[PDB]
């Protein structure tokens, strides 16, 4: 099924087409595929529009491919698109921020261009799909109504005005690539990803190679737009999901399990036959003195390595995407730099980290399960490690990153009160790649007020060696299920 | 909770968090607001809206501290 | 005798018998889902009324039969009218007071409407006039005598229903702004029959005081007298936990509080008197007739019954299957013996 098919035999039941072409609503607004989804969604939902899968797939790329937005008019905000764990969301000034991302993020509007009358439309629906807005925190405390008319339509139409959606994708992204990336909880990876194309979608493979082994998925994928990247994949019982940007041959973004969104990966991938470029290299630090084996990811690396005065070493092996190394630093800490096949490989050596971060250090996990159809949420934390740096610093804007060091992980109450209702014995436990998995859902007769599994909780974790005086804490709410969700928060 | 993307920073008491930057002023259990949060629509981004959006949404969970596993999630579960 | 209607999703209203501890009866009410709102009782105990259908339509019951008797729509195809939580019945039976928040449904966009407080005669359930009201307002209550017609929103909001006009707000947004903090108002339980007084808890600070300070925190208790037409607002401790709702006693001496706590009041003092803790979350307050009994429901199936002076807990009616009452609210009657 074509998108002007659905247009023409199910949106046109409603939808004005003016003489112009142009259609009402639809032609006002700009967003993403995810934001058309949902948009789609509603359109069955609360219209009883009747889609059938296939309508329903067409209709929402149809207008991802025509009215969607560029790259550039994305950036700052893909965390909410990547399902990114560890993000921060907020709007440009406190009224935008309380107005409209109390509910959901401030992503889901930034993430969209319409015309001054579209937007007006779009808070009118607000109102008059959930006319208790204007009854709770944050709007009770002010006349919504009227201020919603007067500054908050004009602010939106003012900053996000409908301009020109950019032309779709033109080229075949056929073809093999190299990757390169990393996995909270598992660590760093290298890799292949094989594109083939089949009419307008793509057959899809993803090998992903960590230290203690390889794993591949596949599945199938697609461009949407300009270059917004979909695709799911699949291993065994195993389905991930990929959410990539694809500019100048060039893939990258984030893949997750389709089933827990909160576990996954970034990555870079570029075609392996092109010219010399490196990805990355793990590990990214040396501890001095020290010999140690590093992975340079890339494409063309090949094996001309040239060291600078604090380091010595060799290459053990090249190709596939891959240059070994063998090196040992000396010296004090700090940045070191190398070349390989004339491209610059950054490294940081050190004897010991001034000090330890945990990664989120403030984040939620949710209750599930317990012959409930909402699975747990888990939460995955990682100890970073860092350099004081030149100016001492500990802990500023100008400390060096050491990357994520393995630990020892533990969870307790975060205070007095949660101490006293026992939450750290009821909410869930952490092992030891810093994976947070939480309790049971629903009340539990145990507890006082029969209340549920929830907690408010504090994670440590600690790492290794020297002066051994490394400890960071997380702030974690084990918290309730969400009953509703989207494909933008 | 700029940080708790995807919680609502609305506290009458809240859904994720509390206004305390807690859990224990969250309904005790929690399914003792679920319904005050889904008839009003109150958090209609975490808890389906009866009002409008999903009337039917607690269907044959009247009894809701026993019937909560009836109670389904209106995301089809995807990405 | 005193007695309770309670709404229980999805689609009942609840007779409790306060002196059997039980039952009375069960109402079954028909295209009434996801669950009733606000009920009312007619003078007399026989006769009452509540929202139902997502707030979008109100019938006439007989509390005895447990036939409805009659039923108003307030939504039109292109226009979906919502109650939420004001419905009021005059004190001589003969009006009913209904809120709306309306909005248009055109082809492919919504047009929200201004908010009118509707009034319909009460014994043919017929539209007899509409006019603009102040939006945000939850609850309505009738002044005693009927003459005026009271409006809880930003502003305690005085209407003329004869008229069809606001003609008096009552400060509540601006109280006291050079000593405390913007009033925080959460109330949409209707519960002050037995006193006449509509009562909320609110929630304010100390502007002299720093923010970051938890003693800056203060629990104030609004209090509109139905019969003087007065409002009170004055702070009555430190805030240190959080009510739902608050129902004052017949004597106008003592008004009660309840969340995962409950806690009594002295009015006269502005003090507090007792607190104690709750089994699970409650939103509903309510106050027996003899002002000996505090009623507390709403959130789950129950109704739980309090010593008005020990805040003992003297038992529990479960409603039928232990349907829950959510935020709806929960009012108290009575029938001549
Ligand atoms: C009548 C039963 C409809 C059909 C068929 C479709 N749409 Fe619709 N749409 C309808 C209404 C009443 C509204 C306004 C209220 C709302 O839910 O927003 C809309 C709105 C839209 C919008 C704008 C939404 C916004 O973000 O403000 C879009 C982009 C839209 N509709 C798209 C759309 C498409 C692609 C349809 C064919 C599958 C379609 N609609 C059908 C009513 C009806
Ligand atoms: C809670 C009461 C909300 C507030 C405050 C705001 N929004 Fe919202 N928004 C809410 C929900 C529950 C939904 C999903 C509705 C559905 O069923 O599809 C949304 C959705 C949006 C969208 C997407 C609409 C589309 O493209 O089809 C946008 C662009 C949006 N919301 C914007 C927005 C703005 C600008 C707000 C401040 C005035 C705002 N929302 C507040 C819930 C709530």
């Amino acid at each position: 099924v074509t998108g002007e098919e659905v247009l023409q035999n199910a949106c046109a039941a409603c939808h004005v087409q003016h003489e112009d072409g142009r259609w009402e609503r639809i032609d006002a607004a700009r967003k993403t595929p995810e934001g058309w989804d949902m948009t789609v969604t509603r359109m069955m939902r609360n219209h009883g529009v009747a889609l059938e899968p296939e309508e329903r797939a067409a209709i929402v790329r149809h207008l991802s491919d025509t009215r969607g937005l560029s790259l550039a008019e994305t950036e700052e905000r893909r965390y909410i698109l990547e399902r990114e764990p560890v993000a921060w969301d907020e709007g440009p000034d406190t009224s935008m921020t309380q107005t409209c991302g109390r509910c959901h993020s401030y992503a889901r509007v930034a993430l969209q261009r319409r015309t001054p009358e579209d937007w007006k439309h779009l808070v009118n629906f607000h109102l008059g799909q959930f006319p208790t807005l204007e009854y709770q925190a944050l709007a009770r405390d002010r006349d919504w109504w009227g201020i919603a008319q007067a500054e908050i339509i004009p602010f939106l139409a003012r900053t996000y005005p409908l301009g020109e959606a950019p032309d779709a994708y033109a080229d075949d992204a056929s073809g093999a690539y190299v990757l390169a990336g990393r996995q909270p909880g598992r660590g760093d990876y290298t890799g292949r990803l094989v594109l083939k194309k089949a009419g307008e979608d793509y057959e899809v493979t993803m090998t992903l190679d960590f230290a203690d082994g390889s794993r591949s998925f596949s599945g199938t994928g697609r461009i949407l737009g300009a270059g917004e990247w979909r695709a799911t994949l699949s291993d065994g019982t195993v389905t991930i999901r990929q959410i990539f940007a694809l500019q100048d041959g060039r893939f990258s973004g984030r893949w997750h399990d389709a089933d827990s969104d909160v576990i996954g990966g970034r990555l870079a991938a570029v075609k392996a036959d092109a010219a010399p470029q490196v990805l990355a290299v793990a590990p990214a630090r040396l501890k001095i003195g020290e010999e140690t084996q590093l992975r340079v990811a890339g494409t063309g690396l090949g094996s001309d390595l040239t060291l600078p005065e604090g380091v010595a070493g060799s290459v053990e092996s090249a190709g596939n995407g891959v240059t070994v190394l063998k090196l040992t630093a000396t010296g004090t800490p700090g940045p070191v730099s190398l070349e390989l096949g004339g491209q610059k490989v950054d490294l940081v050596a050190y004897d010991r980290p001034d000090r330890i971060s945990i990664v989120p250090d403030l984040t939620i996990a949710r209750i599930g399960g317990n012959g409930g159809p909402i699975p747990k949420v888990p939460a995955q934390f990682e100890a970073m490690g860092w350099l004081n740096g030149p100016d001492g610093q500990p802990g500023t804007g100008d400390d060096i990153a050491l990357g994520a060091f393995p630990a020892s992980w533990a969870t307790d109450n975060f205070d007095e009160e949660a101490e006293k209702m026992q939450d750290a014995k009821y909410a869930g436990s952490i092992d030891d790649t810093g994976l947070f998995t939480p309790a049971e859902a629903g009340p539990n007769p145990e507890r006082p007020m029969q209340t549920n599994n929830a907690g408010n909780l504090k994670v440590i974790a600690t790492v290794d060696a020297e002066g051994e005086p490394l400890s960071a804490e997380a702030h974690l709410y084990a918290t309730v299920q969400r009953f509703v969700d989207a494909p933008i928060r | 909770m700029n940080a708790l993307v995807g919680c609502t920073t609305s506290f009458d008491p809240g859904w994720e968090v509390d206004a305390f930057g807690a859990v224990s002023n969250l309904c005790q259990p929690m399914e003792a607001d679920l319904y005050g949060c889904a008839d009003p629509c109150w958090w209609p981004a975490q808890v389906a809206d009866t009002l409008n959006t999903y009337p039917n949404w607690s269907a044959g969970a009247d009894d809701v501290m026993q019937d909560w596993r009836k109670l389904q999630s209106v995301f089809p579960e995807t990405k | 005798r005193d007695y309770i209607l309670a709404p229980a999703r999805p689609d009942k209203l609840v007779v409790i018998d306060t002196e059997k501890m039980a039952v009375d009866k069960v109402i079954t009410i028909a295209d009434a889902g996801p669950t009733p709102m606000v009920p009312m009782v007619a003078p007399g105990g026989r006769i009452a009324y509540a929202t139902v259908n997502k707030s979008e339509s109100l019938v006439k019951i007989d509390l005895v039969t447990g036939e409805t008797l009659g039923r108003i729509d307030l939504s039109t195809p292109e226009e979906r009218v919502k109650s939420l939580f004001g419905a009021a019945l005059s004190p001589d039976g003969k009006t009913l007071a209904i809120y709306e928040s309306p909005v248009r449904l055109e082809l492919t966009h919504f047009e929200v409407q201004p908010t009118r407080v509707a009034l319909y005669d009460a014994e043919t359930l017929s539209r007899r006039k509409a006019f603009e009201a102040p939006r945000q307002i939850t609850m309505l209550a009738w002044a005693r005598d009927g003459s005026k017609l009271y409006g809880l929103g930003r502003d305690l909001h005085v209407m003329d229903p004869e008229a069809g006009t606001l003609v008096e707000d009552k400060p509540i947004q601006s109280w006291e702004a050079e000593t405390y903090a913007q009033p925080d108002v959460l109330a949409v339980w209707n519960q002050h029959e037995s006193s006449g007084v509509m009562a909320t808890p609110f929630y304010t600070a100390r502007k002299d005081i720093d923010p970051a300070d938890p003693t800056a925190y203060r629990t104030g208790l609004l209090t509109m007298d139905l019969e003087t037409g007065e409002m009170a607002m004055r702070e009555v401790r430190i805030m240190d936990v959080f009510y739902f709702s608050t129902a004052v006693n017949p004597a106008k001496t003592r008004a009660f509080g309840a969340y995962n706590v409950l806690e009594s009041f002295d009015l006269e003092k502005n003090a507090s008197i007792k607190r104690v803790p709750l089994p699970h979350s409650y939103y509903s307050v309510n106050v027996s007739t003899d002002g000996s009994t505090v009623w507390l429901g709403g959130a789950l199936g129950d109704l739980a019954a309090y010593d008005a002076e020990t805040l003992e807990k003297k038992g529990q009616v479960d409603l039928p299957g232990n349907a829950s009452m959510s935020l709806a609210s929960v009012r108290l009657f009575t029938r001549d013996e």
